[PDB]
């Protein structure tokens, strides 16, 4: 139960917030958590999916299969991987939306800032 | 049918050529190699003094007598990466200069107009009399002059991708040739290559260039071709007016595909006695590649305001195609004039400037280039509302692009088959399928293209000759032989190069072709290959 008087419990008001979240908002709406190996390794359970990490599916008919992420769609709250798509026999080839909350993440892109994103969720990288 | 009066026309017709073909070279050679010369002539001026040269030399041959001749194929000079379409008018000097200002330094040959040394130039030009065609393109290096030598020579030869390229074109040129010729006697043909009494195929054509262009680690342009020339259909514009019957062997994006994976051109045909026959070979260097990828063309358009990318040439093309199946009756009496004129040129590809009257000029003077623009700009505004009503179409500026295969397959199109480019001019290149096996159009493909940052440009080499196989009765000495019209030991006389590749003996078609080589050296029991000769100037 919440304690606070600033915090809502109404649905209507939770489902608008979700729907009309602007693009910064959506990118902490669209985490995803780390593998087993990757959680022991820094230490930290989920991070905000970004465009160049490698995924596993781990839900859905696609369960199993792995690729880099390939766009993360913020305005249908989706994100495409890569090697994860559906053809048709014209040749056409579409990619699956999957929701980063059933995927894992496997490896992560690093850079300066995401060096320091973990590092202040209280990561201990090397 | 051949005859004594056509295979006249075509000789006429390469000696023309082939004296163009000698004065641009020894031109070049002045301005950049023997350095005499105290101004140094840019890529248009070459071209409008050969388009002159080729018309004062033409005017004193076959005057009336036939309805209509001239230039075929418009003085085009290519450097490194662009593979075609380039000869600009003398007026677009500062255009130029204004529209790459802020760009990059890699087109800087083709921006300035003056060449520097390494330089891949290709020289294409043809002579048409009668609508009998001879097409001549030679690739030549610019070199820089040694100092300490007596006699002016390069200070080394050609090295790396161009001198790959340069080598694979010109020994395709040749056993091509050579091969074309075993078809007038079919029992010469080597026995590995093919049977004894098995003809000349497009398929066997196809798989001798493979493997010379897979020897060099290079690859075949898609514009190349083989094939038959008949009266007034040489192929002048292949990728825009379209023909009923085709004989003769492409490459293509999917005979790429094709090629990995193991009015249609088809490689089912027999290379038969008494026809005239073009080769043209475009060899893109791969060394620069360091993986698997695919050859395809990217188009030059007018426009800087398309993108904001440093390496990409905005140039316009200068040669225009006439339709004559399209009749609009224009509104202004210039461009009612200038379409009196360029109906009278023909169905060959023209320049604006090939229209003037002061053109030729008999007296290189500097009134006659300031009247040649004057009436140049007059021609541009009339040549607006022409094309705007689609009466001519230009031929296009290509320049050869490397895509690599694995951003293609991680690639995805919704569309697949359907997508095609609705805005385009051309029918012909607007609904084509490069990839017909994965379902990727050529507007899906361009956009693949554009968004690699691993997709970069090649230099690519030309050869281009044609040949007559003349029979028992049309040749002289009553035997059959190959009459190459343009092209040979004389003009197309290649560069200082070396190359660190070669054909690997262990191959049974280098084997046949260094049999054909054997039996080309052999002048009397071997392959008969008699030479059109340059005509003397001074």
């Amino acid at each position: 139960a919440k304690q606070s008087l600033d915090v809502s419990s109404d649905r209507r008001k939770a489902r608008k917030a979700y729907f009309t979240a602007p693009s910064s908002q959506r990118r902490v709406l669209l985490s995803a958590p780390l593998s087993k190996e990757l959680r022991a390794q820094y230490g930290i359970k989920a991070l905000p999916i970004r465009r160049d990490d490698e995924v596993l599916v781990v839900r859905g008919s696609k369960k199993g299969q792995e690729g880099k992420i390939s766009s993360v769609y913020r305005l249908k709250f989706a994100v495409q991987v890569d090697k994860v798509t559906k053809e048709k026999v014209n040749g056409a080839s579409v990619p699956i939306n999957l929701h980063p909350s059933k995927l894992v993440i496997t490896k992560l892109h690093l850079d300066k800032d995401r060096k320091a994103l973990i590092q202040r969720k209280g990561g201990k990288l090397e | 049918i051949l005859q004594e009066s056509v295979l006249n026309k075509y000789r006429t017709a390469g000696q023309i050529a082939q004296t163009a073909l000698k004065y641009v070279t020894s031109l070049i050679n002045d301005s950049y190699h023997s350095k005499t010369t105290q101004r140094q002539l840019t890529v248009p001026e070459l071209c409008l003094l050969t388009d002159s040269f080729i018309l004062t030399r033409l005017e004193q041959y076959y005057k009336n007598k036939v309805n209509e001749r001239g230039i075929a194929i418009p003085t085009t000079i290519d450097i490194d990466q662009i593979s075609g379409g380039w000869c600009p008018e003398i007026d677009d000097t500062q255009n130029l200069l204004n529209w790459n200002k802020g760009k990059d330094s890699t087109f800087a040959s083709s921006v300035t107009g003056t060449l520097r040394p390494g330089d891949l130039v290709k020289i294409t030009l043809g002579v048409h009399i009668d609508g009998y065609t001879s097409e001549v393109s030679h690739t030549m290096v610019i070199y820089p002059v040694d100092e300490t030598k007596p006699i002016l020579q390069p200070t080394g030869p050609l090295l790396g991708g161009k001198a790959d390229a340069v080598a694979a074109a010109h020994i395709a040129m040749e056993t091509v040739v050579a091969l074309l010729a075993c078809a007038l006697t079919p029992e010469k043909l080597p026995a590995s290559l093919g049977g004894t009494s098995s003809g000349i195929t497009g398929q066997l054509i196809r798989t001798i260039v493979d493997t010379i262009a897979r020897s060099y680690n290079c690859g075949v342009v898609p514009g190349s071709r083989v094939r038959r020339i008949r009266r007034f259909l040489a192929g002048q514009n292949e990728g825009i007016v379209a023909e009923r019957e085709y004989k003769g062997v492409v490459w293509t994006e999917s005979h790429q595909e094709a090629d990995l994976l193991s009015a249609i051109p088809s490689d089912d045909f027999v290379v038969q006695s008494g026809e005239v026959y073009l080769i043209d070979l475009k060899m893109a260097s791969l060394e620069h590649c360091t993986k698997k990828g695919l050859v395809t063309l990217e188009t030059v358009d007018s426009y800087t305001g398309k993108s904001h990318k440093a390496g990409e040439l905005i140039a316009r093309p200068g040669a225009y195609v006439r339709d004559f199946a399209q009749t609009h009756i224009l509104k202004l009496k210039t461009s009612r004039q200038l379409l009196t004129k360029i109906d009278k040129q023909g169905v060959y590809p023209f320049k604006l400037s090939h229209l003037s009257s002061n053109f030729p000029f008999v007296h290189e003077n500097e009134e006659e280039l300031q009247s040649l623009k004057k009436d140049l700009k007059s021609f541009r505004l009339g040549m607006s509302e022409i094309s705007n009503n689609y009466l001519c179409v230009e031929s296009p500026i290509q320049i050869a692009r490397w895509v690599p295969w694995d951003h293609i397959l991680k690639a995805t199109n919704p569309n697949g088959n359907l997508s095609y480019d609705a805005t385009s001019t051309l029918t012909l290149p607007g609904h084509e399928l490069p990839l017909p096996k994965l379902g990727v159009s050529a507007i899906k493909l361009k956009s693949l293209m554009n968004s690699t940052k691993e997709s970069i440009s090649l230099p690519v080499a030309r050869e281009c000759n044609t040949i007559v196989l003349c029979d028992s009765s049309v040749s002289t000495t009553d035997r059959p032989e190959l009459l190459r019209l343009t092209g040979g030991s004389k003009t197309c006389q290649p560069s200082w190069i070396h190359s660190q590749h070669e054909l690997n003996p262990q191959d049974s078609i280098v084997q046949g072709i260094f049999q054909l080589a054997t039996l080309a050296k052999d002048k009397r029991f071997g392959l008969l290959l008699k030479e059109t000769q340059p005509m003397k100037q001074k």
